RNA sequence: UAAGGUGAUAUGAACCGUUAUAACCGGCGAUUUCCGAAUGGGGAAACCCAGUGUGUUUCGACACACUAUCAUUAACUGAAUCCAUAGGUUAAUGAGGCGAACCGGGGGAACUGAAACAUCUAAGUACCCCGAGGAAAAGAAAUCAACCGAGAUUCCCCCAGUAGCGGCGAGCGAACGGGGAGCAGCCCAGAGCCUGAAUCAGUGUGUGUGUUAGUGGAAGCGUCUGGAAAGGCGCGCGAUACAGGGUGACAGCCCCGUACACAAAAAUGCACAUGCUGUGAGCUCGAUGAGUAGGGCGGGACACGUGGUAUCCUGUCUGAAUAUGGGGGGACCAUCCUCCAAGGCUAAAUACUCCUGACUGACCGAUAGUGAACCAGUACCGUGAGGGAAAGGCGAAAAGAAC
RNA sequence: CGAAGGUGUGCUGUGAGGCAUGCUGGAGGUAUCAGAAGUGCGAAUGCUGACAUAAGUAACGAUAAAGCGGGUGAAAAGCCCGCUCGCCGGAAGACCAAGGGUUCCUGUCCAACGUUAAUCGGGGCAGGGUGAGUCGACCCCUAAGGCGAGGCCGAAAGGCGUAGUCGAUGGGAAACAGGUUAAUAUUCCUGUACUUGGUGUUACUGCGAAGGGGGGACGGAGAAGGCUAUGUUGGCCGGGCG
RNA sequence: UACGGUGCUGAAGCAACAAAUGCCCUGCUUCCAGGAAAAGCCUCUAAGCAUCAGGUAACAUCAAAUCGUACCCCAAACCGA
């Protein structure tokens, strides 16, 4: 059965990844809170 | 955006209220017009976007002072 | 032209293992570890320069860092590339 | 500013060594000292190939406390305490009973 | 040795931190075979470099 | 500052060092890859690809600098179009992004309460957005008062759950006046005289006093139990030091400290003192903020829901007088009193703690206390925003159990 | 000369409780009278951990299937070798993309992991292994679409969009056969090739773009004909005479 | 012969027939529903430069960096605990 995640790379980084989350300003927030909560991993991104 | 040039009016919020006092928000828009002026000193006309009481200023003080006062506040016309 | 400074910094290590031994006795080409944004030019000039040895031409690769466990912490190790150097035929080197 | 040192004659103040006496041997970071022939412990060394080590019940010494030895005094007979001071614009040790320089 | 170095010319320093390159280089091909029992060695040769970099700092623009 | 060191799990190896460039601590420097506002262009962050110029080359190539955008100012250039302007190319200066709360402004809910619900409440709360500062905002009466007077703003206690507002329901809720904290007043609308007169900012110098390493720093032995004494029992001594912590059980006198007394090559905060740069004080004459005040229509703010509703703000349409004048005194008028709007600036008392240091607790002591005493915003879960654990203790000493 | 805590015993109070003491424990406890409360648990389909029950029960994941000999080993139904047997064969074979990220190969170990055992393993530990001018990415070009100087619009945030600039899943130069490693190969080696850049040359002599034109550059279905991949048979060559 | 393999050696190596859904074929025939773009590539000149550069001609030399390359990939390695 074709299960929900269906993953690739170059997908996944557009969606989620660093820049996009630039891009905007709601991405950018997202960043922020994420660092402020001290995430190691602050996005997708490898 | 919608703001009078000269007097700098932009929209305010306020209430519909009905009969009933329902209040609702709304907004107040200023009456703005895309006008050209004469300026008779620089022998050009010059468009602004500005308000029936903004014109009505400019008709009191002259267009030139109008222009001056503008220029101070750092807008360009 | 690379700079003396460079070149010298190039260049980290032989290689040793069973195919690299193999390459040099057979192939007269050395294995060396050597700095991972070393270039194949750059490294050619430094064995050329370093050893006294004339180059044929270098081959490159980039060799990944294993992942290891220390006890119950996880770790990588390093990243490093490694060049095959193919030595002109009769250049012998210690 | 450090009152016990590496080649001071010391006596033991407390514990199962004490008030035998012996040179310090070495001072440690943890502000402990290992004192020759004081605090002695009976380690079972376990043999390695490597390194020529046959492995048996070595007799080895510990370390101890430097609030537990004291800086014995020779002329008194006696355990004192350390103070400081400036003799001709360099510090010295010196006994608190019978204020004489440790040399 | 800084004291020692700073008594020197720009060209002298420049010498004198290639040949400590070359020696640093040499002990890095001996460490990585069996040769090099004296592992100090490297650490002090680099340090020497900072040493005589930080000189070139200093004598060219400070 | 030193006789010990080369951070930790974590030993070892190879070494350095011992009276002074070992190590350690502090000031000022130097170096400071790539990504990130990211800024040479691009991009699937930590990568891809340039251009220009200046130098070098063993002539294969190297190196290193500059090249974002916007704003502002300047220079040169420059359309339709004659002059111009728009535009264009350079140059300089500034900005950009991040950050706990507090602060001002722009927008702005609903659950809920009203024992239903629509006015009302919740609440100008939550939240979103812009901007700033160490605080912000406000602030020098077109203010109150009551025929007596007070004398800018802010904050605290009263006044008072009063007067009011209010489907006169639920609820909301002042002011006057009084007591305090702190107190400071100035300039422009403009020209005359005199000319450097107070004050403020930047910036050197000097003095004082902090801060960023530090230094000295008192006095205890015997004996019994015991694995060990700091405990018991004796007899002493210090105390401007009996804060606290450690040390083989509970130590004023073993150690680190504590009281107390001192310390800075260098950097730097705050006070005054002083030099330089800009800034103009005092005097006389005036002048005295117009699409403004008011008004109509619509909203909002004032405790005040349009009500008999003063006052403030303005989206809309109007529109004075201008000191012989105008504003206010809670509909409105008359009298009196009181103030001078339509330009600005302004410390203090007030708000907060991401962060630093010191000290305290009828606060917690591992299911508690932070989610987190432990390599935790980790593992793990989720496309993602996001969610999010568990897990402390050998012994005094590894003496961690040779054979 | 043994604190709290743990665990027994005895006594005692109307009760919540209290006192004493043996063992364990190894360092703290606290009268009295006052003071303050995170002050008392059996229930909340309460929360967290631990441990029961069913129960040594069901199940051990395709009904493609095993058997024997030898080996190694502490031990072999399962591992290695061998000979049989059986199953897939437009796949249950081979090669890639995507995705994973060392699972590859070698040695070594069998606590845990593997639904049993395990000497074996995609498990543990150590070491090794990925070689490109011509394969792919990068690169040049663009599609859908994205971002977007100025710009237009919008309380703010921001929206749309020009010039541009990104964006493959499409267009754009070039390599083949053999041999080799325990593990790489159009990448190493052997042979035989090709490409488009510079630089220098001699020979010639109209070159030059952000522009013009051509080209690139394109649908569905159908029909053949010519071919090759590939296969069959014969010939040939080597071996065979059951 | 370390039973894994290593080194040497090496005959013939033709023909016919059959034959793709692969290639010629981005072709041809036909149909209506009428079938990307831009660069590379070829060509034309403009401003320009002018007896220089640039162009094509062969020949010589240098050049081609960087990153990926193991292994699984209808699966015990990816999505399904």
């Amino acid at each position: 059965m074709k299960r929900t995640f269906q993953p690739s790379v170059l997908k996944r980084n557009r969606s989620h990844g660093f820049r996009a989350r630039m891009a905007t300003k709601n991405g950018r927030q997202v960043l922020a809170r994420r660092r402020a909560k001290g995430r190691a991993r602050l996005t997708v991104s490898k | 955006s919608r703001v009078c040039q000269v007097t700098g009016k932009r929209p305010v919020t306020g209430n519909n209220r009905s009969h009933a006092l329902n209040a609702t928000k709304r907004r107040f828009l200023p009456n703005l017009h895309s006008h050209r002026f004469w300026v008779e000193s620089e022998k050009r006309f010059v468009t602004l976007r500005v308000s029936a009481k903004g014109m009505r200023v400019i008709d009191k003080k002259g267009i030139d002072t109008v222009l001056a006062e503008l220029r101070a506040r750092g807008e360009k016309y | 032209m690379i700079r003396e400074e460079r070149l010298l910094k190039v260049l980290r290590a032989p290689h040793v293992s069973e195919k690299a031994s193999t390459a040099m006795e057979k192939s007269n080409t050395i294995v060396l570890k050597v700095a991972k944004d070393a270039t194949k030019a750059e490294i050619k000039a430094a064995v050329q320069k370093l050893f006294e040895v004339e180059v044929e031409v270098v081959n490159t690769l980039v060799v990944k860092g294993k992942v290891k466990r220390h006890g119950q912490r996880i770790g990588r190790r390093s990243d490093w590339k490694k060049a095959y150097v193919t030595l002109k035929e009769g250049q012998n080197l210690d | 500013a450090a009152k016990i040192r590496r080649d001071d004659e010391v006596i033991v103040l407390t514990g199962k060594d004490k008030g035998k006496r012996g040179k310090v041997k070495n001072v440690l970071s943890s502000g402990k000292v290992i004192v020759e022939g004081i605090n002695l412990v009976k380690k079972h060394q376990k043999p390695v190939p490597a390194l020529n080590q046959p492995g048996g019940i070595v007799e080895k010494e510990a370390a101890i406390q430097v609030s537990n030895v004291a800086i014995f005094n020779a002329a008194t007979g006696k355990a004192d305490r350390v103070g400081f001071r400036f003799e001709d614009g360099k510090k010295v040790r010196f006994f608190k009973s019978n204020s004489e320089t440790i040399k | 040795k800084a004291k020692e170095l700073r008594e020197k010319s720009v060209e002298e320093l420049n010498t004198e931190l290639l040949n400590l390159l070359r020696e640093q280089f040499n002990l890095r091909m001996q460490a990585a075979s069996g040769q090099l029992q004296q592992s100090h060695l490297l650490k002090q040769v680099r340090r020497d470099v900072a040493r005589v970099k930080t000189l070139l700092n200093e004598k060219a623009g400070a």
